C-alpha cells in the first residue's frame, strides 16, 4: 500500500494524447505509448 | 512507463516527494495530495506558484473531474445536420 | 449486510453521507476505486458517486478576479465582493468538499484564485 | 449616452437538439430575455443589436445533465450617465428627512438619491416632475439592476466657468473623430426645430444665467433663440463652422478658449481669444484642441438634451404652473 | 528600476480564444472512434433523447439507451466529435471536428 | 485650499514619485507607505506616516501595449478613467502627455522618463494640471471618446480576424 | 444569468490586510454568540457569514443551508500580528534588509545568477550581522529567534537586545521598495508588507459548524482588552500586563491556524484528514455491501442480488412517449408488489413525491422521473477492497434472488479471478447506477467482458 | 422502542428501531445510574437460525 500510492502519485498524470503520446499537460513522457501503441488487452504471442 | 516518467528529464527521479517536485513542481495540487500539505501549501503562496489544472489530483481536489477517458474528447451539437432534419 | 438509500443522514462539515451502518449513513468509494474508475475511463460514474451521490454543488466564481462570487436566480443576487462592479459570474460544477477546503486555504492567509476556462469563439 | 458596446458572455442550453434548430433566432431571444433592461459590466443594456461571432455548443463535461452552452459575443445598444448629467424629466417618489427619491422619465433608467442638506431641495414636494443634474460622482451599475443608482440636485445653473488653453492643433484623424458629435448636434438641433418655439424661448429664459433683458431671438440658421448678455466688444463664433472648416485645414484653434454664462449653453457659439481677456476665476488649463473641442462639445449636446427633452416633457401650461415653485427657485438664484 | 505593479499586469482573466478548425484534409487523429469517444456519444444522446425525446430513427425502442446505440450504430446520430490539438499562446484553440456519422464504430450489437 | 492637501491628494497613485532633499520647505507626510527617490538618486520607501520634504515631484509617463487596451476592451466592464488612462500609456491617445509637459527642465534625471518639477510656482502648476487631467478622464467627454474608440478597435479586429480572414 | 464555466488554473498568493477587506462580508465586532434564539449580529457566528441550521437562511446569499458555501468576516485587530505559516519568511526577511531605512543590505547583484525561488532563501544564509548599511549608516543587528514560542523575534546589537513587536516589523517591512522584492527573487505580490497582518480574517460558518469557534471567541475577547490606540516604537519599554496580553494575542493566532502541526491546518495531512478522506475518496449514497456466495447457476457476468436489496436501491427512468407503457406496471406495483417504484420526480411542481402519497393519477406525465426497483438484467457496479487492479471494480448484470432468506451476493467462482475474492467470508460493494450517463457507461465500458 | 421527550412545548428525543431484521423485546428495566438517576436499559433478542452466508 506504500509504494502503490507513491507509484500512482508519480504516474497519474501521464494520459495518451491524440497523437498516442504519453504526456504530462504538455511534457512528453513517451513518443508512443509502449513504443508500439497498442493496448495490453489486444495482444497476441506469436511465433516469427 | 515506470522508466520513461523516472528518466524524463535527463536525470533519474524518484516515486518519492523529491521526484514529484522535479517532474510537477506547479502542481500544488497533485503534491499537496501526496505527503505533506501545509509545508507544499506554504512554499506554493511564497512561490505565487500558478497550478494549471491537469492530471487526476489536480481537478479532483479542486471538485472537478479529469479530463479521461470519456471525457478526453468533448461533444458539440451538430448545428448543420438538425436544421435539416429536425423541426422546433 | 448493508443498503441504505438515495438520501439520508449528512456530516454538516463536508455534506457528504455519515459513516456506515450504526450511523445509517453511506458506504465509501475510497481513494483506491477512484483509481480505478479512473483506469477504466468511468468518468460520468465518477460524476455520478462522488458528486450526485456524495457532496456534488455549484460554485460560483467571478471571471475578473477569480474570487467566489454570490448567485441567486430567485431574489435575484448577482454581485461579487472583489469588483462588485464588473462581476462575470460563471458556475462551477463543484463539490463541498472542495469549497470547504479552499476556504480553509484561505484561512490561513492563503489566497486561492481560480483561472476560468477562456471563452472560445468561431472565427466566423 | 445611448452608444454601442460589445459584450462576451456564456449561456445554458437546456434543450441543445430544439436550440439547434434555429441557432439565430433561439440565440437573440435567450440573449433579449437575459440582458435587456438590466445593468452589467459597468452600462444598462437598452437593446440587443446582433451577435458578432459565436461558439459551437458544447456539451457540458463536469455533469450528467446533457445540457449544452454556448460562448456569446454580442452587440448591444446600451447608455451611460456621466458626471454633471441633465436629467429633464425625473419623478420625486419619496421625499422625507433622511434623503430624497426620484425615478428618471427618460430613455436612461436611473434612480437618483436626493441630499436634504442642500436648500435647492427639500422643495420638490411627492409627485412634482422636476429637472435635475447629477454630482460630479460616478453612476453606479449595480449587476442585474434595472435602474442606474446616481447623486444629484435640482439643476441651478452656474456662474463659474472655465478657459482651455490650447497650445497644439487640431489633427484630421481627431477632426474626422469630431465630426461623429457634430452630426449628434446637427440631429439635435433639427429634432429641436420641430418643437414648439415659445416653450424654447422660456425655458432658455428660465435657466439662463443672468436674466433676459426682453424679448430678442438671434438665429444663425441652424440655431435660433434668445439673445443674452455679451461680452464687452467679444464676439463669439460657431463651433460647427470652425470643425467644417478645420476638416479643410484653414483655421487655427490655439488660444483661449472660454464658454461664459453670457452665452446659451444650448447654441454651438463660443469665445476664441488670442488672449486671456475673459475674467476667469481660476488659472486656464492647459491643453489640446481636440480636449477643449470634447469638452465643449459635449457641454452643448448635453445642453441641447436638455433643453429639448425638458421641452417634450412640460407638453402644456398645466404642468408649467402645478411646478412654479420650482420656476420660482429657478428664477430667484440668479446673478444681478 | 522595477517600480509598483501597473494594470497591464495582474488580470486574472484569460483572454479569449479563437476556435481554429484543421481543415478536413489535413487531419491527423483516426477516423476511427475510440471506446471513450462511442461511450460519450452514446451517452450524451442517450440523455438528451431522456430530455427532448426526438429523433429520426426508424425502429422503436423502449429505452434511451437503444435507440442512443441504434442512431450511433445506424448513423444517424445528431453530434459531433471535436478533438481538441493545441492552445497556442497568440490565442489560437487548435481543433479537428470528426464526423460520428461516418467514422467507423468499435461497439457491437 | 492650503497646498499641503493637494500635494498628499496627489501622492495617493503608484505614479509621480517624490524626491527629498533634508530641508525646512513643503513638510508631507502621505496617506501610505510611498516609495520616494533622493537627491543624488536613491530609491527608498516610507511608511504610512513619515515626514517627508518635497523638493519637487516627478510623474513617470507610463507605457503599456495596445494589446493591454485590446485586453482591457474584452473584458469589457473597465470604468473610462482607466480606459483612458491605459490609452494614453499605450499611446493610443496622448491626454496625459496633453494636459503636462510644464516641465521645468532637465533638473532632475534618472531611469524614468517623465514630467520633473521642482520649484514654488510650478509644483502648483503640476497640481492644478494634474487637478484638471483627471477631471477630464472622469468627466462626460473623453467617455464619449474612450467607449467609441474601444468598441470601434474591438469590431475592427473582430472583422479583419473575420471578414478579412477565414 | 451564470453561464458553464470550468476551472483552467488556480493561483497561489499570500493574503495581506487588503485581500482580507475585500473579501470580508462583515466585521467581527462583540464577542457575544447568539442573541435569543438567533445568532448575534456582529458576533462570530453572523448570518452574513452563512447559515449552518434550518432556522434561518443567510443573510448574504440567501440560500438555505445547503446551497450557501459560507462567506469569510473580518476582525480588526488592535494590535498587529504576524502571519502563523509564514514566520520563516520573516525572518528571511529580517536578515535582508536595513532595519532603519529599508534598503538592502546583501549585494543584490551577487545573487542575480541564483534562479528566483532560491535567491532570498540563499542572500538570507550568509552571515548579516554587524554589517554596514550604505544609504543610512546603521549596523546590522542579529535577529534572533525566541527559543520558547514559535513567533517572537529579537533584535540582538551586540549585547542590546530589543524585542521586535508585530508592529515594529510591519514598519520595517513597509520601508521596502519592490525593487528590493523583485531582485530578490519574490514577486510583486509577495512583498513582506504582507507578512503582517492588522486585520485577519474569520472564517465563514461552512467549515465551523455548531471546538474552533472556541479558539476565535477566545481571540476577540482577548483583541478587546487590548487598547484600540496602541503604539510601539523600536526601543519602548512597555508595560507587563500589555505584554502577555499581546503575546496572547499572538498566541491564540498561531494557536487557532498551525496548533499541532483544534486548528485549520491539522484538517489537511493525514490519511484521516481532508485531502485524503474528504476530496480523494468519498461517502456515496445508494450503495450495498454484503457477504459474497457462490453459485455455480450464475453467468461469470451475473450477480445475484437479494430481493431486500434490489426494493432498496433504485434506477431512475425518465418517463418519455416510448417507456410510458413499459414504466406503467412499475408505477402501478408501488411499494406493495415486486417489481415497483418507490418515488416520482414531477417536472410541472419540480418536487420529489413518496409513491404512496399520490393515488389518484391514473397515468404518468412525460417528463417525471420514476424511481423504479432493480430488476434482472440491470447492470451493477461490483466491487471487491482492496482494489488494486482495473478489474476490481467491473460491471455485472443483475440476478435478483427472490427468496427472502438469502442476504448473500452470489457469483460464479471462474468471476473471482477478477476481484481476487473467495468464500471465506469477503464482503464486497454493490451500486447499482441510476442515471442514463453513468448506466450507458457501465454497459460499454466497464463490463466484465 | 423508548419514548422520550424534553421540556422546551416539548422536543421529540425519541429512540427509533433502526435495524433491518425484526427483533423481540426481552427485557426492559429502569435502573439506578452511579448519579442515582433514571436511565432506560433494554434487551432485543434475535432467533438467529444457520442461513447463507454465516
Ligand atoms: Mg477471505
Ligand atoms: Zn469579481
Ligand atoms: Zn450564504
Ligand atoms: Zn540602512
Amino acid at each position: 500500500g506504500y509504494a502503490n500510492r507513491k507509484a500512482i502519485f508519480g504516474l497519474q498524470s501521464c494520459i495518451v494524447d491524440y497523437y498516442r503520446r504519453v504526456s504530462i499537460d504538455t511534457r512528453l513522457v513517451q513518443q508512443l505509448y509502449g513504443e508500439d501503441g497498442l493496448d495490453a488487452r489486444q495482444l497476441e504471442t506469436v511465433r516469427f | 512507463m515506470y522508466a520513461d516518467l523516472m528518466t524524463r528529464t535527463g536525470q533519474v527521479t524518484s516515486l518519492e516527494k523529491a521526484g514529484l517536485n522535479a517532474r510537477e513542481p506547479s502542481n500544488v495540487l497533485l503534491r499537496m495530495a501526496l505527503s505533506s500539505p501545509v509545508q507544499v501549501l506554504t512554499d506554493a503562496a511564497v512561490d505565487s506558484a500558478v497550478n494549471p489544472i491537469y492530471g487526476i489530483a489536480a481537478p479532483t481536489l479542486m471538485g472537478s473531474v479529469p479530463r479521461i477517458g470519456t471525457m478526453y474528447s468533448d461533444i458539440i451539437m451538430d448545428e448543420k445536420y438538425i436544421t435539416e432534419n429536425y423541426k422546433s | 449486510r448493508y443498503a441504505v438509500a438515495s438520501y439520508g443522514p449528512t456530516d454538516a462539515l463536508t455534506g457528504q453521507p455519515l459513516d456506515g451502518k450504526r450511523s445509517h449513513g453511506g458506504l465509501r468509494l475510497g481513494e483506491m476505486e477512484h483509481w480505478v474508475l479512473t483506469a477504466q475511463g468511468a468518468m460520468q460514474t465518477i460524476i455520478e458517486k462522488s458528486h450526485d451521490d456524495s457532496d456534488g454543488c455549484i460554485s460560483y466564481i467571478c471571471r475578473n478576479c477569480g474570487e467566489p462570487a454570490i448567485y441567486n436566480a430567485s431574489h435575484p443576487i448577482y454581485k461579487c465582493m472583489n469588483c462588485d462592479v464588473q462581476a462575470d459570474i460563471g458556475m462551477v460544477d463543484s463539490r463541498r468538499s472542495s469549497i470547504v477546503f479552499q476556504h480553509e486555504m484561505r484561512a490561513a492567509n492563503v489566497n486561492i484564485t481560480s483561472v476560468l476556462s477562456p471563452r472560445v469563439f468561431q472565427p466566423a | 449616452m445611448i452608444d454601442q458596446k460589445i459584450f462576451e458572455t456564456t449561456l445554458n442550453i437546456d434543450d441543445p437538439t430544439n436550440f439547434c434548430t434555429n441557432v439565430e433566432a433561439h440565440l437573440l431571444k435567450e440573449l433579449e430575455n437575459i440582458y435587456v433592461g438590466k445593468c452589467f459590466k459597468n452600462s444598462f443594456i437598452l437593446n440587443i443589436t446582433g451577435v458578432i461571432q459565436r461558439s459551437p455548443c458544447f456539451i457540458m463535461r463536469t455533469n450528467n445533465s446533457g445540457r449544452g452552452y454556448m460562448h456569446v459575443r454580442f452587440s448591444a445598444v446600451v447608455s451611460y450617465l456621466n458626471a454633471f448629467d441633465l436629467i429633464a424629466a425625473v419623478k420625486i417618489i419619496k421625499n422625507d428627512s433622511n434623503i430624497i427619491l426620484g425615478e428618471s422619465l427618460l430613455t436612461e433608467p436611473v434612480t437618483i438619491v436626493i441630499p436634504s442638506s442642500e436648500s435647492q431641495n427639500n422643495v420638490a414636494e411627492v409627485g412634482q416632475i422636476v429637472p435635475v443634474q447629477l454630482a460630479n460622482s460616478s453612476v453606479y451599475y449595480i449587476p442585474g439592476r434595472q435602474q442606474a443608482s446616481a447623486t444629484g440636485s435640482i439643476f441651478i445653473p452656474k456662474h463659474t466657468f472655465s478657459v482651455y488653453h490650447v497650445q497644439e492643433e487640431l489633427t484630421q484623424e481627431q477632426a474626422l473623430n469630431l465630426t461623429k458629435l457634430v452630426n449628434i448636434i446637427e440631429m439635435l438641433l433639427e429634432s429641436r426645430s420641430k418643437k414648439d418655439f415659445k416653450q424654447i424661448c422660456f425655458f432658455e429664459k428660465l435657466y439662463y444665467t443672468y436674466s433676459i433683458s426682453s424679448d430678442e431671438i438671434l438665429d444663425l440658421k441652424i440655431w435660433k433663440g434668445p439673445k443674452g448678455k455679451e461680452m464687452s466688444r467679444l464676439k463669439p463664433c460657431n463651433v460647427l463652422s470652425f470643425l467644417y472648416d478645420a476638416l479643410k485645414n484653414k483655421n487655427s484653434s490655439l488660444g483661449f478658449w472660454a464658454r461664459p454664462p453670457n452665452l446659451l449653453k444650448s447654441s454651438p457659439l463660443a469665445y476664441q481669444q488670442d488672449q486671456n481677456s475673459f475674467n476667469a476665476t481660476e488659472l486656464p488649463i492647459i491643453c489640446s484642441a481636440e480636449v477643449m473641442f470634447v469638452t465643449l462639445l459635449k457641454e452643448i449636446i448635453n445642453y441641447l438634451q436638455f433643453i429639448n427633452d425638458l421641452c417634450d416633457t412640460f407638453n402644456n401650461e398645466q404642468l408649467i404652473k402645478r411646478h412654479e415653485n420650482i420656476w420660482m427657485l429657478i428664477e430667484q438664484r440668479k446673478i444681478g | 528600476i522595477v517600480e509598483s505593479p501597473s494594470i497591464c499586469e495582474g488580470f486574472v482573466q484569460a483572454s479569449s480564444q479563437t476556435l481554429v478548425i484543421i481543415p478536413d484534409n489535413e487531419r491527423i487523429t483516426s477516423n476511427v472512434l475510440t471506446t471513450f469517444e462511442a461511450t460519450r456519444l452514446v451517452a450524451v444522446r442517450a440523455q438528451q433523447l431522456a430530455i427532448n425525446g426526438s429523433t429520426m430513427l426508424k425502429k422503436k425502442y423502449s429505452s434511451p439507451i437503444d435507440i442512443a446505440k441504434q442512431e450511433l450504430f445506424n448513423r444517424k446520430i445528431p453530434l459531433l466529435v471535436m478533438r481538441c490539438i493545441k492552445v497556442t499562446p497568440e490565442g489560437q484553440k487548435i481543433v479537428e471536428i470528426w464526423n460520428p456519422r461516418e467514422m467507423g464504430i468499435p461497439l457491437l450489437d | 485650499p492650503i497646498e499641503a492637501y493637494i500635494r498628499q491628494l496627489l501622492v495617493d497613485p503608484d505614479v509621480v514619485p517624490i524626491v527629498s532633499e533634508k530641508k525646512k520647505e513643503l513638510r508631507v507626510r502621505p496617506s501610505t507607505r510611498k516609495e520616494i527617490f533622493l537627491i543624488n538618486g536613491t530609491h527608498l520607501a516610507v511608511p504610512a506616516e513619515a515626514p517627508i520634504e518635497i523638493y519637487g515631484l516627478k510623474l513617470r509617463l507610463k507605457t503599456f501595449s495596445p494589446q493591454c487596451f485590446m485586453r482591457m476592451a474584452e473584458i469589457g466592464s473597465f470604468s473610462p478613467e482607466t480606459l483612458g488612462y491605459v490609452a494614453s500609456g499605450a499611446n493610443l491617445t496622448n491626454f496625459i502627455r496633453v494636459f503636462m509637459k510644464c516641465v521645468d527642465q532637465e533638473t532632475w534625471k534618472k531611469n524614468g522618463e517623465g514630467v520633473v518639477v521642482t520649484t514654488k510656482e510650478n509644483i502648483i502648476q503640476f497640481t492644478h494640471q494634474y487637478i484638471e487631467l483627471y477631471k477630464f478622464l472622469r468627466s462626460g467627454g473623453h467617455s464619449w471618446l474612450i467607449n467609441r474608440l474601444a468598441e470601434e478597435m474591438v469590431h475592427r479586429k473582430l472583422d479583419r480576424e473575420d471578414q478579412g480572414s477565414h | 444569468e451564470a453561464g458553464y464555466a470550468e476551472i483552467a488554473a488556480v493561483q497561489f498568493n499570500i493574503a495581506g490586510d487588503n485581500d482580507h477587506k475585500r473579501q470580508g462580508v462583515m466585521e467581527v465586532t462583540i464577542s457575544n454568540l447568539f442573541e435569543g434564539t438567533l445568532p448575534a449580529e456582529g458576533g462570530i457566528y453572523d448570518a452574513r457569514m452563512g447559515t449552518t441550521d434550518h432556522h434561518y437562511k443567510c443573510i448574504t446569499c440567501s440560500h438555505q443551508r445547503k446551497q450557501c458555501m459560507g462567506h469569510p468576516g473580518i476582525l480588526q485587530m488592535h494590535a498587529p500580528v504576524l502571519q502563523p505559516l509564514f514566520i520563516a519568511e520573516i525572518r528571511r526577511w529580517l536578515r535582508v534588509i536595513c532595519l532603519n531605512c529599508g534598503a538592502p543590505i546583501v549585494d543584490l547583484k551577487r545573487y542575480e545568477h541564483l534562479i528566483r525561488p532560491k535567491r532570498l532563501i540563499e542572500a538570507a544564509s550568509s552571515q548579516t550581522e554587524g554589517k554596514q548599511c550604505y544609504v543610512c549608516k546603521a549596523v546590522h543587528p542579529k535577529i534572533v529567534k525566541d527559543s520558547e514560542d514559535y513567533f517572537t523575534f529579537w533584535a540582538d546589537q551586540q549585547g542590546k537586545i530589543d524585542k521586535l513587536y508585530p508592529q515594529i516589523i510591519r514598519e520595517i517591512f513597509s520601508r521596502v521598495t519592490y525593487d528590493t522584492v523583485v531582485k530578490l527573487g519574490r514577486s510583486k505580490n509577495s512583498h513582506p508588507e504582507k507578512l503582517v497582518l492588522k486585520a485577519i480574517q474569520i472564517p465563514p460558518i461552512s467549515i465551523r459548524p455548531g471546538d474552533i469557534n472556541n479558539v476565535i471567541q477566545y481571540l476577540v475577547r482577548k483583541n478587546l482588552l487590548i487598547p484600540k490606540d496602541l503604539q510601539i516604537v523600536r526601543g519602548q519599554k512597555i508595560p507587563l500586563n500589555i505584554d502577555r496580553n499581546l503575546q496572547t494575542i499572538q498566541q491564540l493566532y498561531y494557536n487557532f491556524l498551525l496548533d499541532s502541526v483544534p486548528s485549520i491546518m491539522r484538517r489537511l495531512p493525514r490519511k484521516e484528514g481532508r485531502i485524503r478522506k474528504s476530496l480523494l475518496g468519498s461517502q456515496v449514497w445508494s450503495i450495498s455491501r454484503s457477504t459474497i456466495c457462490g453459485n455455480s447457476d450464475l453467468h461469470l457476468d451475473e450477480v445475484g442480488y437479494p430481493i431486500s436489496f434490489a426494493r432498496t436501491l433504485q434506477v431512475a427512468e425518465t418517463v418519455q412517449h416510448y417507456n410510458i407503457n413499459r414504466l406503467m406496471p412499475y408505477f402501478l406495483n408501488g411499494k406493495r408488489q415486486y417489481p415497483g417504484c418507490s418515488r416520482v420526480y414531477k417536472q410541472i411542481t419540480q418536487s420529489v413525491h413518496d409513491i404512496e402519497g399520490l393515488k389518484q393519477d391514473f397515468r404518468l406525465e412525460v417528463g417525471d422521473i420514476l424511481y423504479r426497483d432493480v430488476v434482472t438484467g440491470d447492470v451493477a457496479f461490483f466491487n471487491r477492497q482492496p482494489s488494486l487492479e482495473r478489474s476490481s471494480i467491473g460491471v455485472h448484470r443483475i440476478v435478483v434472488l427472490e427468496n427472502p432468506k438469502i442476504s448473500t451476493f452470489q457469483m460464479n467462482v471462474s468471476a473471482c479471478a477478477w476481484y481476487n475474492a473467495d468464500f471465506d467470508g469477503d464482503q464486497m460493494n454493490l451500486w447499482v447506477p441510476w442515471s442514463v450517463m453513468s448506466r450507458v457507461e457501465a454497459e460499454l465500458l466497464c463490463s466484465v467482458r | 422502542i423508548i419514548g422520550k421527550v424534553a421540556k422546551i412545548k416539548y422536543i421529540d428525543r425519541s429512540v427509533m428501531y433502526g435495524f433491518d431484521e425484526p427483533a423481540v423485546v426481552d427485557a426492559v428495566m429502569r435502573p439506578h445510574g452511579p448519579n442515582d438517576e433514571i436511565f432506560g436499559l433494554m434487551r432485543l433478542r434475535y432467533e438467529r437460525n444457520l442461513n447463507i452466508g454465516d
